[PDB]
């Protein structure tokens, strides 16, 4: 019984430490900065070809190619500029919840209820996309995957654990335990030394990739976190939850800086991403819209209302030119 | 004369209702109920065929009020080919929509392989192609003729004039009324029989409420088709058989019976789109 | 059992970290946005000739 | 623009494959196989990793049955993946009425089936889904009620301890779990060893669902 009591006191200590650091609030110091008045972004492309609900999308690092994953059992690589399709990869399992485009552009990762992160080689000699490796070892469901490089991919599973994989060997080099519920989302830090995972236990955990341990745990969401995105400088992240709230969490202050919510918003956030400067926080919702938030002022900057079913996935290009919104309506829309 | 204006107005209103209803259906389909489902493709085809059919009515309306065809020879071929073409296209879309709803309910396993949107595109194009088996010959034969000091836009047949003129009427009778009624009635009649023994429409008060609604819809489409087309089809057959004296009643009934066969183009938008369940959801978004 | 012991060890590691004030955390986030505000296409629409979409 | 032209041609080509694969998938019947452990999910497969997919063809109709028993995570996160499934096959072991859950003896595992059936049946993702309820192990259940009353599972039960009434009462209790009866059908079959009858029942229930969907697509319903 001592351990359970000691845990509570350590938690209270952490609460004491964070409150001590809570000298002011992000809102107080951003009160005088100029607000981003209104963000009217228009649908510039509509990616048609997925026949089922799109669960995941991931822009490639060239800000031109993006990989969308659909329940139709297809991974589609799109040329966003022309709307052309470069690859239509047939998934061995139609139940996909996550796709990752490798920053090299040579690989995409796909996974879902098969509990497997499938790695596909885009740039094969024969010109045909092939499965390079099937990462097996998760026992729940692949909720999110992200490449660190061509040989490393970090996965988040419904089995409450994230894992770092060596693609060549197909083995888990590091396992990330500590979450109580299903891990729903994953955001790599820009330097790829830390990733933050948002789980169904309503907490976000900052992980050290190399050391394989949870440096920090963030809490404040009343429900599961389905979306987690690093702030562009890596010193904060934003989480989207079924509690209809997004929250900004500072790593160095180790606490929540801002809650992005509105009374008229009562549905869960499916996806979160930042603009290039981080000033805008784009959130995908179950109410079929994406809300543009002033990341510094917690004010709704604008709405992306081009989807007839719930936005399932967001993506901002690394160049910041466009945001991709994938929906359960089978369409991806590019917005500027 | 007041009757001529009344007949012209009756043709105008049928034209305005037909175009506004059909263009509205096509508009909603283009923008809200995309042409993704097989049904929408047929609905759009029916609305397009219905709109084209009713676009010929202003020319006929003018050709009646002033007693002459002032639109020239070229338009006459178009306005009579569009008429004859869009009657068979409108009817064959209803016949396809009946067979589509019949295979859906009575061959549901095979319906999956056949009721793809691609097949709806093919059968639609095939409707328009086959409907050229009459529209094109009508286009060649639809020459304008001068008569009694007035221009009459009509069909010119080959000797014997009786043989081909009645052959067209007989073929218009069989393939635009008889074959359609048999298909529409048999397909939807067999459809209701299956629905009477389906779990989600039988075995409860409320489910029976749905079945009565579906049956009412099926009966109304067949009923509207019979009420709209039968009068003109029989009137054409009776005129081709016996000489009916021209009176203030024979003329009015004739034009009314033509107006009624065009009113099926006015009612096809309401029957198949505005009273479609899928359309009611998306149509509720329409802003005006 | 050992789950409780791990929680204390995890919490101790999570309790013994250098925390900064939310004013320096907030100021840094504000500073980053202002520095990169100009090069953010989603904030200020770039000229239509420069937009690849 | 040879490179640009080749891209569009490539895009058109896989557009055709996407349409062709969609048509092949559109005609497939998707069945979500649910039920508590030891409820007869395994046997129903014989009658015909994370998710186990079973493919069978019956009377020219292709069935894809998905078993999600191995997905021990939060069902609420991935259950919406199966929205749009043709029908749910729910297996309930009739013999579970006299038993209790191994993990917790407070809850009767038959009661666990009802709570599971209640959760799925009234789920907001399955509202317009039809449930092929398979009451399994009728032979074992019949051999139990002769020496074990159904009142052990249902205190309010006041019928004869015979298979006909007892099994019927269990059928009614599951069917009563269906709040939105009008928009959802429960096709209950007492699983039998005789072949071509369990799968025939699914075909008959799915045919009804396909016709119902066809009416929705046709705009009639
Ligand atoms: C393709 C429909 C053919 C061929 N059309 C060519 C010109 C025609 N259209 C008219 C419009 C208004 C007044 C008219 O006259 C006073 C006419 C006509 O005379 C005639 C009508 C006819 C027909 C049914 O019309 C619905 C039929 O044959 O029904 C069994
Ligand atoms: C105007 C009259 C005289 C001539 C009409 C020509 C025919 C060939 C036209 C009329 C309506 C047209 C159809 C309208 C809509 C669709 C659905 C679309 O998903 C595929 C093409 C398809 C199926 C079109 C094919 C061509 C078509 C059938
Ligand atoms: C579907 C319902 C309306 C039943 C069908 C009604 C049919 C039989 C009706 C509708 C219009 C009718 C015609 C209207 C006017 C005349 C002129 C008259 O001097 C002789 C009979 C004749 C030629 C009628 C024959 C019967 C007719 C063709």
């Amino acid at each position: 019984d001592q351990l359970r009591q000691e845990a509570e006191q350590l938690k209270n200590q952490i609460r004491d430490a964070r409150k001590a650091c809570a000298d002011a609030t992000l809102s107080q110091i951003t009160n005088n900065i100029d607000p981003v008045g209104r963000i009217q972004m228009r649908t510039r492309r509509t990616l048609r070809g997925h026949l089922a609900k799109i669960y995941a999308m991931h822009w490639g690092t060239d800000s031109r190619l993006l990989v969308s994953a659909s329940q139709d059992g297809k991974l589609i690589i799109w040329d966003s500029y022309t709307t052309n399709k470069v690859h239509a990869i047939p998934l061995r399992s139609s139940w996909v919840m996550t796709c990752a485009y490798a920053p090299s552009g040579n690989y995409v990762a796909c996974g879902g209820l098969d509990n497997i992160c499938s790695i596909y080689n885009l740039k094969t000699r024969e010109g045909n996309v092939r499965v390079s490796r099937e990462l097996a070892g998760h026992t729940g469901y692949l909720s999110c995957c992200r490449f660190l490089d061509d040989n490393q991919i970090v996965t988040s599973s419904g089995d409450t654990t994230c894992a770092l994989w060596d693609i060549e060997t197909g083995q888990q080099t590091t396992t990330f335990t500590g979450h109580t519920g299903d891990v729903m989302s994953l955001s790599l830090a820009p330097d790829t030394r830390l990733f933050v995972s948002g789980a169904c236990d309503a907490s976000a955990k900052l992980w050290d990739v190399r050391e394989g341990m949870c440096r920090q745990t963030f809490t404040g969401h009343e429900s599961d976190i389905n979306a987690i995105c690093f702030f562009p400088n890596g010193n904060a992240f934003a989480t989207g939850s079924d509690d209809a709230t997004c929250r900004l969490f500072d790593l160095r202050a180790d606490q929540e800086l801002m809650t992005y919510s509105h009374d008229n918003i009562i549905c869960g956030i499916t996806s979160v991403s930042f603009s290039k400067s981080g000033r805008l926080l784009l959130a995908g919702y179950d109410d079929f819209n994406c809300n543009v938030w002033d990341a510094l002022k917690a004010d709704r900057a604008g709405v992306l209302a081009g989807h007839d079913n719930r936005v399932s996935c967001l993506g901002v290009t690394d160049d910041g030119m466009a945001v991709a919104t994938g929906s359960w309506d089978s369409f991806l829309k590019i917005w500027n | 004369l007041a009757l001529a204006i009344a007949i012209t107005a009756l043709y105008s209103i049928v034209c305005v209702v037909g175009l506004f209803g059909n263009f509205l259906v096509m508009y909603v389909i283009v923008r809200y109920t995309k042409m993704k489902t097989a049904t929408n493709i047929y609905i759009f085809n029916l609305a397009l065929a219905d709109a084209l059919a009713t676009s010929t009515l202003p020319f006929q309306s003018v050709n009646y009020l002033m007693g002459t065809w002032p639109f020239g020879n070229i338009l006459c071929k178009i306005v009579i080919s569009i008429d004859y073409y869009n009657m068979f296209t409108s009817i064959f879309t209803l016949c396809t929509m009946s067979v589509d709803r019949y295979i859906a309910v009575c061959h549901p396993v095979k319906a999956l392989d056949f009721r793809t949107p691609r097949n709806a595109k093919i059968v639609n194009v095939c409707n328009w192609i086959l409907s050229s088996a009459i529209g094109l010959p009508v286009m060649f034969m639809a020459t304008t003729k001068y008569r009694q000091g007035s221009i009459d836009c009509t069909l010119t047949f080959s000797h014997p004039t009786w043989y081909w003129e009645n052959l067209l009427k007989i073929c218009v009778f069989i393939f635009a009324f008889i074959m359609p009624v048999l298909i529409i009635t048999v397909c939807y009649g067999l459809m209701i029989l299956r629905l009477k023994s389906v779990r989600m429409l039988s075995g409860s008060k409320e489910k029976d409420r749905n079945l009565r609604r579906i049956t009412r819809m099926v009966l109304v489409v067949v009923a509207v088709f019979i009420v709209c087309w039968t009068p003109i089809h029989i009137y054409v057959i009776i005129k081709a058989l016996i000489t009916i004296p021209e009176t203030t009643f024979q003329t009015v009934s004739w034009h009314f019976c033509i107006a009624l066969g065009y009113t099926n183009s006015c009612l096809n938008p309401v029957l198949y789109a505005f009273l479609d369940e899928n359309f009611k959801r998306c149509f509720r978004e329409f802003c005006i | 059992i050992a789950q409780a012991r791990k929680l204390v060890e995890q919490l101790k590691m999570e309790a013994n970290i250098d925390r900064i004030k939310v004013s320096k955390a907030a100021a840094d986030l504000m500073a980053y946005c202002e520095a990169h505000a100009k090069e953010d296409p989603l904030l200020t629409p770039v000229p239509a000739s420069e937009n690849p979409f | 623009s040879a490179e640009d032209k080749a891209a569009v041609e490539r895009s058109k080509m896989i557009d055709r494959n996407l349409r062709e694969d969609g048509e092949k998938a559109a005609r497939e019947v998707k069945l979500l196989l649910l039920g508590a452990g030891e409820s007869g999910k395994s046997t129903i497969v014989k009658q015909m990793t994370g998710i186990v997919e079973t493919h069978f063809t019956f009377k020219d109709l292709h069935f894809k049955m998905f078993d999600v028993g191995g997905q021990r995570s939060e069902r609420k996160k991935w259950i919406h993946c199966f929205e749009g499934v043709t029908a749910i096959i729910f297996c309930v072991a009739l013999s579970d009425y006299d038993l209790v859950l191994a993990e917790d003896e407070e809850m009767n595992r038959m009661h666990e089936s009802m709570k599971l059936f209640d959760s799925i049946c009234n789920n907001k993702w399955f509202t317009d889904t039809s449930i092929i309820l398979f009451l399994n192990k009728k032979d074992l259940f019949e051999e139990k009620i002769k020496k074990s009353p159904l009142t052990i599972c249902y205190p309010e039960y006041a019928g004869s301890n015979t298979y006909e009434e007892a099994a019927a009462y269990i059928q009614c209790q599951f069917e009563d779990l269906n709040k939105r009866k009008d928009t959802k059908e429960i096709y209950t079959h007492f699983t039998c060893a005789t072949d071509t009858k369990n799968v025939q029942f699914v075909f008959d229930a799915v045919t009804d669902v396909i016709i119902k969907n066809n009416l929705k697509d046709c705009g009639l319903f």
